């Protein structure tokens, strides 16, 4: 008999780098501010070989965070360690799965 | 198979915490996983895993050197450090901030 | 026109490969692939069930049973292994010794138990037998006798096995809120939903005994478990267990991968217990234990789906398909293909839980 | 890094955005084409001539004529019933394409709002029309794609038998079932109505699923349509060719030869240094006048013919690569996001497998392998034999290896061109094949990046260093340039083969002896132009006789070397030269300027160098494809005599 009244529009910090997992492609240097500077080449060889990687200079590196946020390495040595120590390489790293395949028997895929 | 977990690592990531050698040898080493979310002990399964190589546990380098001569003390390359002494270990080096 | 739109799809295969003669063997290989959102909230949920099984020596039966669960849920690896020589003693008893462990992440604990299972149905008429052909429900109960000992290596178990000391003695009620604990998750509301009801535990003393091989602590405990006449466990008890079919090792290879966008099922197996005889020369497939239905009927009922389900029920040689309801759509001169129609709305029916009937005679 | 080729990216882009894009290209779709008819205006209707027939509308003619427009006459009245006829169904495309911009635009600002009723309309909700929509779906699809697939066939079919209308009424074509004259089209379309019609109700009570584009439609939906749709344009491509060369459609293609055409930059006759207009070429025409192409010797008919079924081949050639590309990018995002190993499909599936990867990529890469050997060994060994090195002639050529005879039926003339089309096509295919899935199953990690512990992590990443010796050119978007450079040579040799060239050899024609007497052995009523090498010879002297044909060759050539720049591996080289370049320019400072020069200079990034690179070659390439479809068709139909007796 007698409602209410409605209206419902719905309807109609301290970032390391593991060198020997680094290959040395340098994006974190594009993802870090020129006005830093805290990635650098350092090279130990041959460069067709792996030779240089690249290291974090802690002090002049200040809690960017744009190069782990980038997740740009495909080594996945730019680690983050938190302030309870653990280490992250890679943002969200895919959940790990028990992989076994199907087949279904009278459909064409058996 | 490689898309599942983190497609870098072969077996499972497990980075060690620098808890170490501040209370009776401090036997709950932090064993955190390259997801990061949990942060395990080195039970004797986690060591049947690793044996397994099903995961693979890492000590980092840029921390308080953990227990490094009490668990094992073989230091050829200063890389050497096996748990139970024959366990053919591999050591994550960073000579971040004192290298130039 | 139509109503109910925007429905999912499930794709489901199944295989029943039967074993002529007096052997009730059969072999299982099921498929699904079902675009319906899962019910775990966690719920990249993959898990693998291995059960074995061998013939001990039959001079006393103790067959030994062999499960290896591995689940992988949240990225959380979790394997539970028990492999347990179980033997019927008498026709309402069952007599097993067997040991296990479970592996949660880093956490393993192993166990070895004992148990004795005696099964009372709560009435044994002559006149139901004599009237009724097959009695799909029975009123009964189970009451297990399990002595479970676990080393206690690892101080979590040392701390849980205090608590668990300390919590025997400190609350009555302990027996009762102990069944609030036995269920995980939303199995309390399975408890009542599938007909089963729990009784108060009645523990005979857990106690620490000093081992060599580490601490044991050792619980002696007793539950009952009741059945409104819907539970397998109890009304098929002279089923569920091939005390003399266990000729040949037999083996299961199942699993599932579940996530946000689906769930994927393979069932491979051999069982012994597939086909049941009945009166008038008559054998079929066994009644489908409705615990399971009931059970999956929770889950079953939270999307609008559509399915495609083909069976192939393989008969020997020497056995001629009768009182098939719903029919066989194609007949091979041996096989029988059941799929579409009739059996597509029993599949939509069992899917969300629905208890029915696909009687499947085959005889000489 | 959002670029100015990211910011129409889809994922920015709703359903109703998409939709008000599409609608405001269709209206300028519509624009243009109303452009292109005034075009064909061959005698204006006010009294005066009209434009000099552009290729544009070169192509659009026969379509027309089949049409009640655009008669095939030289009376100049109904020449000028043509241009009338063209002219109004230009203006009445500019007038729906201006209402679809319309349309477009208020899709786009997501306002949709009735100026004769004051209400507005949900995108998520509505009704199709005002009872047609409650007749057959009684609302709207669900927002979901898998449900709008009904509703827009019902769509489709409302435009077949809006177009079977339009052609009884407006055009005047009666439907009656004769496919062989013009008037069944309307027939057919009135069928596919109905047939489309069924579908659509079909598919909107039973909506199909295949969950995987749902969610992320803007590209999985996106890569699936446009694999699929260059598919069909390479069918429709196929099938324009088939039926323009059939009797059926001569009347409205064979008739293009019998016709002369002014071609826009065709030459003009031309006047002397001292021409007193108060000497001169060609004097009966007007100074600086086009010089009428007679068709016959030109082959339009098979030169409009080419123009079409080329543009629909290579732009269904196109589409593939970029929905392959474009879900390469899907499944990596969905890799990095983890969603890769919850598709739960056939399509993701199959392939989730390294090992199933592996097999399937070697199997193409051996099949690739062994016919593109087999086709070009062939080749070369044609080539060998004709220019008679190493003491072979022809007779030891591949001049018996014809076409099955169960397969000699889809070919004019068989012969060892047609056997060596199909398995450069087939190799071609293939080859492309190689790239398209490595994109497919290599997004993200290569079996080689899984020994060797790297991931790709970008759709647009340059490389990954110098590390192993390698890394360039892992990304998606650099296999997509791959796979594009090579599908070139398919396309190079569909174009080749529809404009008539000899692809078993190199040098087909040149004055060398036995490769004269390749016809005279081979027995062909068919005279292909030339083979692979001398096509450029022979077909060039038009291109060379056509100044505008020139303009373009230069055009094109210069694109492409200014690909050259940018496809090397020269980024770093460059950079410097660009910092020396702006230091000099910083050492305009002290030349009096007084004027802080903040001027850097830019060079492009590996991914943004890739991407210009394929670009300026495609374009280039086929800039020049295109002078080799306007050249001519310039096929005799004359056995050639052996040099001797
Ligand atoms: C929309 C409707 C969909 C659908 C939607 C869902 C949803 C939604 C869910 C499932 C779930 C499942 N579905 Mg389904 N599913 C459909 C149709 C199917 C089909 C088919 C097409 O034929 C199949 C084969 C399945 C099969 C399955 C399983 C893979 C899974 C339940 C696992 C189970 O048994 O755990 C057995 C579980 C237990 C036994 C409970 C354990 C815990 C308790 C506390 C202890 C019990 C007692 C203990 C075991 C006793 C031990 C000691 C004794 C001595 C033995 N469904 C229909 C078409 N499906 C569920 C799943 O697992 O998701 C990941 C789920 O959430
Ligand atoms: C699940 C429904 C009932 C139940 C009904 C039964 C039945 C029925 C039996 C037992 C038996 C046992 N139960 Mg119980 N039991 C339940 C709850 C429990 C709980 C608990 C969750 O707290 C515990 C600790 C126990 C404890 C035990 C043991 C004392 C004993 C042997 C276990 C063993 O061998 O398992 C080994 C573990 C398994 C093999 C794991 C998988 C279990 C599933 C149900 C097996 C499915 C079989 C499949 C359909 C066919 C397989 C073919 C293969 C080829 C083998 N029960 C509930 C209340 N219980 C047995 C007995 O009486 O022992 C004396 C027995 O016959
Ligand atoms: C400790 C557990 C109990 C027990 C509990 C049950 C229960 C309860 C049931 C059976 C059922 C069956 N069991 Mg039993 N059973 C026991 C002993 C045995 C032994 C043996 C000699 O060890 C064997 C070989 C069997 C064999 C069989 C068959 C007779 C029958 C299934 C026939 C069918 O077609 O299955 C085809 C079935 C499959 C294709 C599906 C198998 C699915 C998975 C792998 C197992 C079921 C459990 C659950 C879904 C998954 C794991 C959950 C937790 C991790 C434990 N049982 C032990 C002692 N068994 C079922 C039956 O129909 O009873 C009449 C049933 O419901
Ligand atoms: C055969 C029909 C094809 C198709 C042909 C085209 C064409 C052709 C065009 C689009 C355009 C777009 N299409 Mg589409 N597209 C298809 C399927 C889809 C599907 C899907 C099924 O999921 C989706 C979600 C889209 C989504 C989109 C957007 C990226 C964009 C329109 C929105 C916007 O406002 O743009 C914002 C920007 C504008 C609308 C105009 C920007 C300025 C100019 C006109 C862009 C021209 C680009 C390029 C030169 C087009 C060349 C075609 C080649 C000559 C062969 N397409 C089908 C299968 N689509 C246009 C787009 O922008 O492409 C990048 C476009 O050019
Ligand atoms: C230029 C023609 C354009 C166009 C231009 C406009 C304009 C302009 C307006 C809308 C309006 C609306 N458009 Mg529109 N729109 C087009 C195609 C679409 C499509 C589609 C089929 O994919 C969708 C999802 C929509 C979505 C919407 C609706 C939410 C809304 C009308 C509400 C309703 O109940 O109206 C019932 C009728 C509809 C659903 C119309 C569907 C589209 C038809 C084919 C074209 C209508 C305009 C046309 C000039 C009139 C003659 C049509 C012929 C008789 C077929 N448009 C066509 C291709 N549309 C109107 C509005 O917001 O209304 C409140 C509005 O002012
Ligand atoms: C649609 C966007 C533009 C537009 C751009 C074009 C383009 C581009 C072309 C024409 C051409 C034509 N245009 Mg128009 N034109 C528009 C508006 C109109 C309208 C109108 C009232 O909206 C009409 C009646 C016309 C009239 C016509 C004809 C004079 C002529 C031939 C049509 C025909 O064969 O269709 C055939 C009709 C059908 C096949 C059925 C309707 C479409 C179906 C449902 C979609 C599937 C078929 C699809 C077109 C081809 C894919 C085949 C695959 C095998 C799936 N234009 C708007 C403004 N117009 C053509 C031209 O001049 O030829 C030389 C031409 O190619
Ligand atoms: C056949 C209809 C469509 C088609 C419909 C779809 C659909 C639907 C999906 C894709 C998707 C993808 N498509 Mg496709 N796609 C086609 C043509 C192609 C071609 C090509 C040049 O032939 C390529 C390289 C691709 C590339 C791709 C990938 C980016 C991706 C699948 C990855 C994967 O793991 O695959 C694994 C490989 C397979 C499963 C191969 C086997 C294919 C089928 C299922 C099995 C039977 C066919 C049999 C092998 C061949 C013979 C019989 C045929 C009738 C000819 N498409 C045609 C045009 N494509 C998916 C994606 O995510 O999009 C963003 C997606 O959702
Ligand atoms: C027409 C074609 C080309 C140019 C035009 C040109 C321009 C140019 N380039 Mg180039 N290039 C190739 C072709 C062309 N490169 C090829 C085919 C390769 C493959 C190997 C290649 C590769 C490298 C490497 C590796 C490096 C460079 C540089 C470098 C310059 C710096 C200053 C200089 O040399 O000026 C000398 C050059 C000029 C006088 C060029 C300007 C007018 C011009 C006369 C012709 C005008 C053409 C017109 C601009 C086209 C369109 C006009 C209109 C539509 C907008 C510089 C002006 C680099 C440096 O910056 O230092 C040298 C460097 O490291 N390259
Ligand atoms: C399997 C692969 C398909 C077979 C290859 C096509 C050969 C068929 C053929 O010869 O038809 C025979 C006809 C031509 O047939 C004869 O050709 C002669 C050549 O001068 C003359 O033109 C004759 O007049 C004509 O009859 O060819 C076609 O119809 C051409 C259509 C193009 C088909 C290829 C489209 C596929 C695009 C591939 C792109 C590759 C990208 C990498
Ligand atoms: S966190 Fe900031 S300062 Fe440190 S490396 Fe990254 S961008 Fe540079
Ligand atoms: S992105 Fe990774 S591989 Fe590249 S330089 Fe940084 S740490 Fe090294
Ligand atoms: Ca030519």
């Amino acid at each position: 008999p007698v409602e209410n009244k409605n209206q419902a529009p719905a309807p109609g910090k301290h970032y390391f780098i593991i060198e020997n997992l680094c290959v040395g492609c340098g994006l974190c240097l594009d993802k870090c501010p020129p006005k830093v500077n805290a990635i650098g080449y350092k090279f130990y060889g041959d460069v067709q070989e792996g030779g240089f990687r690249c290291y974090i200079d802690q002090a002049a590196c200040i809690s960017c965070s744009a190069c782990f946020s980038g997740d740009e390495c495909p080594s996945g040595a730019l680690i983050e360690v938190l302030p309870d120590g653990e280490v992250l390489d890679f943002s969200y790293t895919p959940p790990e799965r028990l992989d076994f395949d199907l087949r279904f028997l009278h459909r064409f895929h058996r | 198979g490689p898309w599942s977990g983190n497609a870098v690592h072969k077996a499972e990531k497990y980075f060690i915490t620098s808890a170490k050698r501040d209370r009776d040898g401090k036997l709950q080493i932090e064993l955190v996983p390259a997801s990061g979310r949990r942060k395990l002990s080195p039970t004797p399964e986690m060591i049947r895993r690793l044996i397994d190589g099903e995961i693979e546990i890492y000590i980092l380098t840029t921390q308080p050197d953990i227990a490094i001569d009490m668990n094992k003390e073989i230091i050829d390359m200063e890389n050497r450090y096996v748990i139970d002494f024959d366990k053919r270990g591999v050591k994550w080096t960073m000579r971040e901030i004192p290298v130039f | 026109l139509f109503g109910s739109n925007d429905v999912t799809t499930a794709h489901s295969d199944y295989e029943i490969v039967l074993e002529g003669g007096s052997s009730s063997w059969g072999k299982v290989k099921a498929r699904a692939k079902v675009n319906a959102p899962p019910a775990s909230p966690l719920l990249p949920a993959d898990c693998d069930v291995k059960l074995n099984v061998k013939p001990l020596d039959p001079a006393k039966g103790f067959v030994r049973i062999s499960a290896v669960f591995e689940s992988i849920v949240d990225s959380t690896k979790n394997k539970l292994t028990i492999e347990a020589d179980i033997a019927n003693e008498t026709k309402e008893r069952r007599i097993s010794v067997g040991e296990g462990m479970v592996s949660v992440g880093d956490f393993s604990h192993t166990f070895s138990f004992e148990g004795s299972v005696v099964n009372l149905f709560y009435y044994r008429s002559d006149a139901v037998r004599r009237n009724v052909p097959n009695p799909i429900y029975m009123q009964g109960r189970q009451f297990h006798d399990i002595l479970m000992k676990v080393p206690l290596d690892n101080n979590d178990l040392i701390d849980t096995w205090e608590g668990t000391v300390k919590a025997i003695g400190s609350t009555g009620a302990f027996n009762d809120w102990i069944r609030d604990f036995w269920f995980i998750g939303p199995a309390f509301t399975a408890l009542n939903e599938g007909g089963q009801r729990i009784s108060r535990i009645e523990v005979n003393g857990l106690n620490t005994e000093s081992g060599p091989k580490g601490p044991v602590g050792v619980s002696r405990w007793r539950f009952s478990h009741g059945g409104s006449g819907m539970v397998d466990s109890i009304s098929r008890w002279a089923e569920l267990f091939p005390s003399d079919k266990l000729n040949r090792p037999a083996q299961v290879e199942a699993g599932f991968r579940s996530d946000s966008q689906g769930i994927e099922v393979k069932v491979d197996g051999e069982f012994p217990g597939v086909s049941v005889d009945a009166g008038g020369g008559l054998r079929r497939i066994l009644n489908h234990p409705l615990i399971p239905l009931v059970h999956h009927g929770m889950v079953g009922k939270f999307n609008n789906f559509n399915v495609d389900a083909q069976l192939k029920v393989v008969l020997p040689k020497g056995y001629k398909i009768r009182y098939a309801a719903p029919q066989y759509r194609s007949q091979n001169l041996e096989e029988y293909r059941w799929s579409g129609g009739a059996y597509a709305r029993w599949v939509e029916h069992v899917c969300k839980g629905g208890v029915g009937q696909f009687e499947i005679l085959y005889a000489q | 890094s959002t670029k100015w080729y990211q910011i129409f990216d889809t994922e920015k882009l709703d359903d109703e955005q998409v939709v008000g894009g599409h609608l405001a290209l269709l209206g300028v779709l519509g624009f243009i084409m109303g452009i292109y008819y005034i075009s064909g205006i061959q005698v204006f209707p006010w009294g005066a001539p009209g434009f000099h027939d552009n290729w544009f509308y070169l192509t659009i003619k026969p379509r027309m004529v089949s049409l009640g427009i655009d008669t095939y006459s030289t009376k100049t009245a109904d020449l000028e019933a043509a241009g009338a006829r063209l002219l109004g169904w230009a203006a009445f495309h500019f007038l729906v394409g201006s209402v679809l911009i319309f349309g477009g635009w208020r899709h786009w600002t997501h306002n949709l709002t009735n100026p004769f009723t004051g209400r507005c309309g949900n995108f998520r909700d509505f009704r199709f029309l005002g009872k047609f929509g409650d007749v057959v779906f009684n609302g709207t699809s669900a927002k979901s794609y898998k449900e709008a697939l009904g509703p827009h066939a019902v769509y489709m079919s409302l435009l077949f038998l809006g177009w079977g209308i339009v052609m009884w009424a407006i055009l005047g074509f009666a439907p009656i079932p004769d496919f062989q004259t013009i008037n069944s089209e309307t027939f057919m379309s009135f069928v596919f109505a109905v047939i489309f019609f069924a579908l659509g109700i079909y598919w909107w009570n039973n909506p199909p699923n295949a969950a995987i584009h749902l969610n992320d439609d803007m590209k999985a939906a996106f890569s699936v349509h446009l694999t699929a749709i260059g598919y069909i344009n390479i069918a429709l491509g196929c099938i324009a060719f088939v039926a323009f060369q059939q009797p059926s459609f001569a009347p409205y293609y064979k008739e293009l030869d019998k016709l002369v055409f002014y071609l826009y930059g065709e030459p003009f006759n031309r006047v002397s240094f001292n021409f007193v207009e108060q000497a001169k070429e060609f004097a009966d025409f007007p100074a600086y006048a086009i010089l009428p192409k007679s068709g016959e010797a030109f082959g339009m008919a098979r030169v409009v013919t080419n123009l079409i079924v080329f543009n629909h081949i290579i732009c269904g050639v196109l589409y593939v690569f970029a929905g392959v590309y474009h879900g390469g990018q899907y499944l990596l995002k969905i890799q990095l996001n983890g969603m890769y190993n919850q598709i739960k499909s056939i399509w993701i599936t199959k392939g989730r497998d390294q090992e199933v990867q592996v097999k399937i990529l070697g199997t193409v890469m051996a099949l690739c392998f062994a016919t593109m050997l087999s086709v070009y060994a062939v080749i070369v060994w044609n080539t060998i034999c004709e220019l008679n090195i190493f003491g072979t002639n022809i007779t030891m050529s591949f001049y018996w290896l014809k076409p099955l005879p169960i397969f000699q039926w889809m070919f004019a003339d068989p012969s060892i061109n047609d056997w060596v089309m199909a398995h450069v096509i087939t190799a071609g295919s293939l080859f492309s094949l190689i790239a398209l899935v490595r994109i497919a199953f290599f997004a993200h990690t290569s079996p080689l990046w899984d020994d060797l512990g790297l991931k790709k992590n970008s759709y647009s990443f340059p490389c990954l260093g110098p590390v192993y010796g390698g890394t360039c050119g892992v990304s998606i978007q650099d296999q997509l340039w791959f796979a594009m450079l090579w599908g070139i040579k398919g396309l190079s040799a569909v174009c080749w083969y529809i404009d008539g060239a000899w692809i078993a050899s190199m040098m087909y024609g040149v004055p060398a002896a036995d490769a004269k007497a390749w016809d005279s052995i081979a027995h062909l009523h068919h005279h292909y132009t030339s083979g692979i090498f001398y096509y450029f010879w022979t077909e060039t002297v038009t291109i060379f006789s056509s100044s505008h044909l020139s303009t373009i060759l230069m055009i094109g050539h210069l694109v492409w070397f200014i690909s050259f720049a940018v496809w090397f591996e020269d980024r770093g080289s460059r950079l410097e030269g660009a910092d020396i370049q702006t230091r000099t320019i910083r050492w305009l400072g002290k030349k009096f300027l007084n004027r802080d020069v903040n001027f850097r200079f830019p060079v492009l990034t590996i991914s943004d160098s890739k991407l210009a690179g394929t670009f300026l070659y495609f374009g280039g390439t086929f800039m020049l494809v295109f002078l080799f479809l306007a050249n001519g068709f310039y096929q005799t139909n004359s056995p050639l005599p052996p040099p001797v007796s």
